[PDB]
RNA sequence: UUCGGGUCUUGUAAUUGGAAUGAGUACAAUGUAAAUACCUUAACGAGGAACAAUUGGAGGGCAAGUCUGGUGCCAGCAGCCG
């Protein structure tokens, strides 16, 4: 019902954040909206991650409806400040991309995260 | 218009990169038949050949052989429905089973062919990317299976 | 194979003598085969 | 490549309702039926003819399975002029628009979505395509739109769901004709990540055996996907 | 050296006498590690010939 | 014998495009359409017999 | 620097004496003579440098233990 | 093909 | 393309193409050469 | 029955049933007996030491026949004469009459070839790595 | 005398070398991880072999056996700590479904360059044998070193490296005392 | 098998850069009964990186060359030799 969903509890939210910083530290991580936007125009996202405390929410209400026309997962997490932090940088971010790479070192981890947010939609 | 099939994106040349374990297996109706006058087991004879767990399966054009047999041949029947053994449907008129088995390996380059047949074992080794698996002696034995 | 690499040698061919030079270029065997089948095909189809 | 104020050939294709325009590079081209306007931004080609400017859309292969089927060299499509179309999983009218150049104004495409985000933009779409029925409903329960969907001449399958084959076996059940065609896309993660896509694309075909469809031939889609396959079959309600 | 080569090969073509090597100035090597490395490959070369 | 097996390899690496379809990342860029050609009579799908 | 370490100490009044396992970390150097390990090891348990005896020293692989 | 067909001469023989 | 670079024919376009005139002048005099 | 016992109690008679029965391969009783080596074609050896006769080839027109790589060697061993092959017409140089040579197992009937001339290899020759020491 | 000591082979020739298909995964499988010989690919083979062959023995087994228990408890928990099995695959049943890539993806080489400090598997190899890579506080010079799970975050440049901190090498800083020459 | 067919960044007998490292040599220490070596390590030590991997196998091609036969120009054998 309401627009940021499905949001995930705080055990996945770990889950999820653990997986951003090893794609952070291999490079396989896009952060910002608008380059999570251009990962799903050349097909090469794995998943999306937002944040539910943006503020406003809207301005990133446009990357779910590009992953359900492309068949991507994507989920939402309570914090931008927790998000941002995990992805490396010195600024709360809205919206990471993990890019498809099946030749990356963590790609069983990636693959686990991906498995629960499809039953989380 | 012509027609030319393309080539399995399963294969790396000769090497069928897509048969990995657990493998399914499609059964002819004389390997059978051979594998009770050695006395081994299908599921634990094909799980000693590989080392793996092996789904053997039977199509309907088999299960219609076995069947045409006789009286002579009621063990092999029996041994065919165990339900460890999967069924798999066929949708052509004939109930010859050579020419049904080897459409299968040509159509997906994903099964094991188990048979004795002298006729059907050359065709199948014309067909990049097939294992070929037979009893002989005393246990089953596996040719075109680079892991092994 | 019990061949030797220099047994295998490149032998390089002549070329016509500077005084015969406005004659042209010297005929060899394999320059003779082209045009001696080329002829034999002129006499055959004249003939027929 | 194919810049802005280009020439081209139109020529026709193999398959009724689609067509290539040649160049130093070939597109695959379908007739507009919505005229002036692209649906996702694709290229258009206008021709004069006797004068009205007619109208013509680039096929993208990489954004339509459907397209990387037809480069792929699909023998038989039943999507054809004046044929009504079943297409489940119409996400928006990325696809749905180019089968509804094709069936023209005659067919009809019945397009089947269920999230709502998506849905609106189809049901935008539809408004410039009066051919186009948009429902906004779960393709694994066909009761609930029985009413606005009749006979059909062929199902276009592209959900991308482990349990495609229930759903594809319902509808052709109530709204396709015997003899009616079906083409499904297959997507092998979907399915099944664990097995190799070989092993997904001959289980599917069982399936479709098992739910008295004939299949008639596969296609997988490189280079335009990585483990999809197109499979095309009858529906023979009668017998196999 | 090129005289020690040229004698083992004149022995070689008019009948071949029985020939002892005999190694000289083994002192001048300053570390025992070259010092069998020399032994080693003179030795083995010295069994070509003889 | 490394260097010699990793020039095999990518030797037939190339082989294998001249071979069958390869999948090569999609598309890179504005779609600029079928560089070699499309061929209308050609099919290249296996049929069921 | 140098760092001298010594672990799984046994008195063996048996034998007068202490015995242990030496550890030396020497970064940036190749190794650590026993003289100047007797030395130090003297200072450290207060002995005469002719009461203190030190062998069997393996340079780890890679170097600097 | 005439390298072909030169080599499957031997084949044949 | 720019408004000026367009052309009512393929060829008309394909003539105004520098590297392409190019390549045609240098092929074309090579075959000739050998005729 | 099979026409042999099957009692629990007559192991003795199957025993000494086999005992005499397995004289009758001649695999057997080759082996038994150490008679396994009368065919081998150098009377149980893998090499033989010979003497070269004459080159029976040397006069041929025709380089690398068959003939021509031919050479008549006696056996020192006993005394009988046989024809080896030498690997090729240069090869030829390297031998000369009255020298030993070393044959091994291979112009029909001739089932010998040469491998060593004066203790020396002939593909050390060959590839010019030794000297043959006279 | 001495005690002998004791010594294994640690590799198995293949049953028909000559398959074409045999000779097409070695070539793959050689090139995907830079492999120097057919040697290196037998050496995994008769591992995974003997590891499969033990999985099946057990798996012929009653449950609850004890020996069942113990054996399987021990190779499920060894091929979990080298990375090569799953944490949510803890049984012989997926220990039978392994192939020889799940081991090579273990190896340093491979690790090294999945971890981004190698731009290909060749580069890792020398980086490897250069003494550059360090797997905690230990340089580790064998390609072939099979990496676990706790080690794998562990893989670093080492400090004695140019690429660790330490100084250039012989080649840079000669180039550097020429230039300034 | 002829009929031909399939497919697309491929080839170069082209130029060019400065990084890495140990075989080896060697202060030294370590090691050892004393040594040698290993493991450490100053200083040296790579572009034909001549700091010069091997052992078997398959198949060509060439001359004002040589030998043999024969329904002309071919065929066979062969070719370190013109
Ligand atoms: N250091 C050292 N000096 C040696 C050795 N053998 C010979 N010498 C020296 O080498 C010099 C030559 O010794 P000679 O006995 O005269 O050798 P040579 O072969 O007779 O020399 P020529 O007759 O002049 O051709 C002498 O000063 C020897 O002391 C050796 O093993 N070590
Ligand atoms: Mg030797
Ligand atoms: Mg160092
Ligand atoms: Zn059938």
């Amino acid at each position: 019902n309401p627009k940021a969903f499905p949001l995930a509890d705080a055990a996945l939210t770990q889950q999820i954040l653990d997986v951003v910083q090893q794609a952070a530290n291999l490079r396989q991580l896009k952060k910002g909206a608008n380059e999570a936007t251009k990962t799903l125009n050349r097909g090469i996202s794995e998943f999306i991650i937002m944040a539910a405390d943006c503020e406003p929410i809207e301005i990133l209400l446009h990357l779910p409806l590009l992953c359900e026309d492309k068949n991507v997962p994507y989920v939402f997490v309570p914090s931008r400040v927790a998000l941002g932090r995990a992805c490396g940088v010195s600024r709360p971010v809205i919206a990471a991309s993990i890019t498809t790479n099946d030749a990356s070192a963590i790609k069983t981890q990636i693959y686990a995260v991906k498995d629960k947010i499809e039953t989380l939609l | 218009t012509r027609n030319i099939p393309q080539v399995s994106s399963a294969l790396f040349f000769q090497y069928n990169q897509a048969i990995k374990p657990p493998y399914q297996v499609l059964i002819d109706t004389n390997f059978i038949n051979f594998s009770i006058q050695k006395k081994v087991d299908i599921v634990r004879g094909m799980m000693d050949c590989l080392l793996a767990k092996c789904n053997p399966l039977i199509t309907d054009c088999v299960m219609a052989e076995l069947e045409k047999l006789g009286p002579k041949y009621r063990i092999a029947l029996k041994l065919a429905r165990d339900p460890r053994i999967k069924r798999l449907s066929c949708s052509h008129k004939g109930t010859y089973a050579d020419d049904c088995l080897v459409h299968r390996v040509l159509q997906h380059k994903c099964y094991i062919v188990a048979t004795n047949d002298a006729g059907l074992k050359q065709r199948i080794r014309k067909i990049p990317g097939i294992p070929l698996m037979s009893v002989g002696g005393h246990a089953y034995v596996i040719e075109k299976l680079p892991d092994v | 194979k019990l061949v030797h690499d220099v047994q295998k040698k490149q032998h390089r061919e002549r070329s016509q003598l500077t005084s015969r030079s406005r004659y042209g270029f010297l005929e060899k065997h394999k320059d003779y085969v082209k045009r001696a089948q080329d002829f034999h095909r002129k006499q055959s189809t004249l003939k027929v | 490549g194919a810049r802005g104020g280009a020439k081209v050939v139109i020529e026709p294709h193999r398959h009724a309702g689609v067509y290539i325009a040649r160049g130093k590079e070939d597109l695959l081209v379908t007739k507009n039926m919505a005229p002036g306007e692209s649906v996702y931004g694709e290229k258009r080609i206008s021709v004069e003819e006797p004068p009205t400017k007619v109208e013509y859309r680039v096929w993208n292969p990489f954004r339509s399975k459907l397209a990387a089927g037809i480069m792929g060299g699909l023998d038989e499509l039943f999507i054809a002029p004046g044929k009504k179309v079943l297409y489940l999983g119409a996400a928006s009218g990325t696809s749905v628009s180019h089968v509804s150049d094709v069936v023209g104004p005659e067919g009809v495409v019945y397009a089947v979505e269920f999230s709502h985000r998506p849905g609106r933009e189809l049901i935008s779409m539809a408004k410039k395509r009066p051919n186009i029925i948009p429902i906004i409903e779960d393709a694994r329960h066909p009761q609930k739109y029985r009413m606005l969907i009749g006979m059909v001449d062929c199902v276009f399958a592209d959900v991308a769901q482990p349990d495609q084959a229930r759903i594809i076996a319902l509808n052709s059940h109530m709204f396709l004709k015997d003899q009616g065609g079906v083409v499904i896309s297959i997507k092998a993660n979907c399915i099944d990540s664990t097995v190799d896509a070989e092993t997904v694309f001959a289980r599917e075909v069982q399936k479709l055996r098992e739910e008295r469809i004939k299949p008639l031939e596969q296609l997988t889609l490189e280079p335009y996907e990585r483990d999809h396959c197109i499979v095309v079959g009858r529906y023979m309600r009668s017998g196999l | 050296e090129m005289e020690t080569m040229e004698f083992l090969n004149i022995a070689q073509h008019h009948g071949m006498p029985r020939v002892l090597g005999v190694a000289t100035h083994l002192d001048l090597f300053k570390s025992q590690s070259t010092l069998r490395a020399s032994k080693k490959r003179l030795k083995h070369r010295f069994w070509t010939e003889v | 014998s490394r260097v010699k097996k990793r020039k095999k390899y990518q030797k037939a690496q190339k082989k294998l495009k001249s071979v069958r379809a390869v999948y090569s990342g999609g598309q890179s860029g504005v779609y600029e359409g079928e560089k070699t050609g499309i061929k209308k009579g050609l099919t290249r799908s296996v049929k069921f017999k | 620097a140098v760092t001298i370490r010594t672990r799984k100490v046994i008195s063996n009044p048996l034998l007068a004496r202490k015995q242990f396992v030496v550890d030396v970390l020497h970064p940036n150097r190749a190794n650590v003579s026993k003289d100047e390990l007797r030395e130090k090891l003297a200072e450290v348990y207060k002995a005469e440098k002719d009461a203190v005896s030190v062998f069997g020293f393996r340079t780890q692989f890679g170097g600097g233990k | 093909r005439k390298e072909r067909l030169k080599k499957l001469a031997k084949m044949e023989e | 393309m720019n408004r000026k670079e367009r052309k009512s024919t393929i060829l008309e376009t394909l003539m105004g193409d520098e590297a392409s005139n190019k390549y045609f002048k240098r092929k074309y005099n090579e075959i000739q050469e050998k005729s | 029955g099979k026409g042999k016992p099957r009692g629990l109690n007559s192991a003795r008679k199957l025993r000494v049933h086999r005992r005499n029965n397995r004289w009758a391969e001649n695999n057997y009783k080759k082996r038994l007996l150490g008679t396994a080596f009368k065919s081998s074609p150098f009377g149980g050896s893998s090499h033989a030491k010979g003497i070269v006769l004459e080159k029976l080839g040397i006069e041929s027109k025709q380089p690398n026949s068959a003939i021509r790589k031919c050479v008549r060697v006696q056996l020192i061993k006993n005394g009988k004469k046989v024809t080896a092959f030498v690997p090729n017409d240069g090869c030829l140089n390297f031998v000369d009459e009255n020298d030993e040579v070393l044959l091994a197992g291979f112009i029909p009937g001739v089932r010998f070839k040469v491998v060593k001339v004066s203790g020396v290899s002939l593909l050390a020759l060959w590839k010019e790595k030794k000297e043959k020491p006279r | 005398p001495r005690a002998p000591r004791t010594y294994s082979k640690t590799y198995s020739t293949p049953k028909r070398p000559y398959e074409s298909s045999r000779l097409d995964a070695e070539l793959k499988l050689a090139g995907e991880f830079g492999l120097k010989n057919k040697k290196e690919i037998y050496r995994i083979s008769f591992q995974l072999s003997k590891i499969r062959r033990a999985a099946r023995d057990l798996l012929t087994r009653d449950e609850k056996d004890p020996k069942r228990l113990f054996e399987g408890n021990a190779l499920i928990r060894r091929l979990v700590r080298v990375g090569v099995l799953s944490e949510d695959k803890k049984k012989l049943d997926y220990v039978l479904a392994l192939k020889v890539e799940d081991f090579l993806e273990r190896r340093l080489q491979t690790q090294v360059y999945k971890l981004g400090l190698a731009k290909s598997v060749h580069h890792a190899r020398v980086l490897i044998t250069q003494r550059h890579i360090a797997v905690g506080k230990q340089i580790v010079n064998i390609p072939s070193f099979m990496v676990r799970l706790d080690s794998e975050k562990h893989i670093d440049f080492a400090p004695t490296s140019p690429f660790g901190g330490a100084r250039p090498g012989r080649v840079a800083r000669r180039n550097a005392a020429r230039k300034a020459e």
